[PDB]
DNA sequence: CATGGGTGCGCCAGACAGGG
DNA sequence: CCCTGTCTGGCGTCCTCTCACCCCATG
């Protein structure tokens, strides 16, 4: 891919570990049953006032060893051309050939 | 080493590390429980003299 | 009762990996409920081959990941004495499920 | 008004120290000379006169008072000697009951073949009073229930 | 089972009081 | 302070050969 596009996923790592999944009470309680005036007006827009990079929706999905964007796999967490020359290689503990 | 029988024949050093270990030991339980002064006076005093 | 379920790649190694806690628990507790079947997981795969075009040109990958139970039945106190920290086969992952 | 006094006795023979103390009090009928004998030391509610210095000197078994100097001995030296006496009886009273564990939550193992080691409660069943957590017992987590008692937590 | 607390030697010599 | 009496310490030959006996005590 890039090595501009590398550093900005670890950045936006940083934006998804430091603000969001601790500071995602802004939406989780706040924006629901409670107190529907614009008190939850305050809830939306405060959700704004934190970075827009910082979402786990804005992370997309990338590859570990080379970082490809397209072809990934969630399970070896890596690119579709990585995985088959570490399955040949005998790296990935136990793919064979799947012929059934 | 023990003798023919075979109870050990103990020799004198290990008599006076096993006391000054066996004080040391009463001395730190007295100052975890916070005794009185005359008590930690006479269990460091044994202890000086050990 | 106590429950003991095993996790394993190597199906070649994992009978005679349960057969290694099998003789710790058999001379311990002398009563062990089998080692049961418990199916597999067969993880299908599929990858592009190519680097580029031509979407016809696929290899298919799977991971067979097999799974046993022991079961010991008794909790005798010498049983699971025999068990713990003195079991063996690196890579195949245990776990106590009682 | 009678205050505290620190004696010394055989350690080992002290219970015996306390009888024949009673007794010889008892004995030489300097009863109100006398309030109470607490259990190697014996503590006695006291006054000072040299008559009853010599009483509980005279009681077999026992070295000597433990104060400042020997002509007039020490009552006591504590900023908080009922807290220190309530600390005394706390260590044989333990509870050591910790074993409320969440997800997470690491806890202590010390009861069976997994005493002594250490791991974290993936589960918890309130209901079924049993707490899922695994040890890290040659490498592999070994995931097994054990009670709130059986385990502590960390 | 494990721990818990005599009274017959004599000289030299220097340090510690003790007058002086 | 300058001499006098006291108080404690430090020490006293080398090789061998047997023997006897090594902490109670107890709730």
């Amino acid at each position: 891919a890039k090595q501009s596009m590398k550093a900005r996923e670890v950045k936006r790592v940083a934006l998804a570990d430091k603000y969001f999944a601790k500071r995602a009470e802004l939406k989780a309680i706040i924006s629901d049953v409670n107190a529907s005036d614009e008190d939850r007006w305050n809830a939306v827009l405060k959700l704004q006032t934190l970075p827009r990079d910082s979402s786990p929706s804005r992370q997309r999905n990338r590859c570990r060893q080379t970082g490809r964007p397209h072809g990934f796999l969630r399970k070896f967490g890596l690119s579709r051309i990585k995985v088959r020359e570490a399955a040949m290689r005998g790296e990935i503990p136990g793919l064979k050939k799947a012929s059934w | 080493v023990p003798l023919d029988g075979g109870r050990f024949a103990t020799s004198d050093l290990n008599d006076l590390y096993r006391r000054v270990i066996n004080r040391n030991n009463r001395l730190k339980r007295l100052l975890d429980l916070a005794a009185p002064d005359i008590i930690v006076r006479n269990e460091k005093r044994m202890l000086q003299e050990a | 009762r106590i429950r003991i379920r095993l996790k394993a790649f190597d199906h070649r190694l994992i009978d005679q990996a349960t057969a290694e806690i099998v003789e710790t628990a058999k001379r311990t507790g002398a009563q062990v409920r089998g080692p049961i079947p418990l199916p597999t997981r067969k993880e299908r795969f599929t990858v592009l081959i190519s680097p580029h075009v031509n979407k016809d040109a696929r290899d298919q990958y799977e991971i067979r990941t097999h799974l046993r139970l022991v079961d010991i039945v008794e909790p005798t106190e010498k049983t699971v004495d025999a068990l713990m920290r003195l079991d063996l086969a690196a890579g195949v992952d245990v776990q106590i499920s009682l | 008004k009678k205050r505290w006094y620190v004696v010394q006795a055989f350690s080992g023979f002290e219970g015996r120290v306390a009888t024949s103390l009673r007794e010889h009090i008892k004995l030489h009928n300097m009863e109100d000379l006398f309030g109470e004998v607490m259990v190697g030391y014996v503590l006695v509610q006291m006054v000072m006169n040299d008559a009853s210095w010599h009483l509980v000197r005279s009681v077999p078994r026992v070295m000597g008072f433990i104060g400042g100097t020997s002509d007039r001995p020490a009552p006591i030296s504590d900023k908080e000697v009922d807290a220190i006496m309530n600390r005394l009886q706390q260590v044989g009273d333990k509870p050591r009951p910790k074993t409320l564990f969440e997800p997470g939550e690491m806890v202590r193992v010390n009861d069976g073949p997994f005493a002594d080691f250490n791991g974290v409660v993936e589960e918890v069943d309130y209901e079924k009073s049993r707490l899922k957590v695994s040890v890290s017992i040659f490498g592999r987590a070994t995931p097994v229930e054990l009670d709130f008692s059986q385990v502590e937590k960390a």
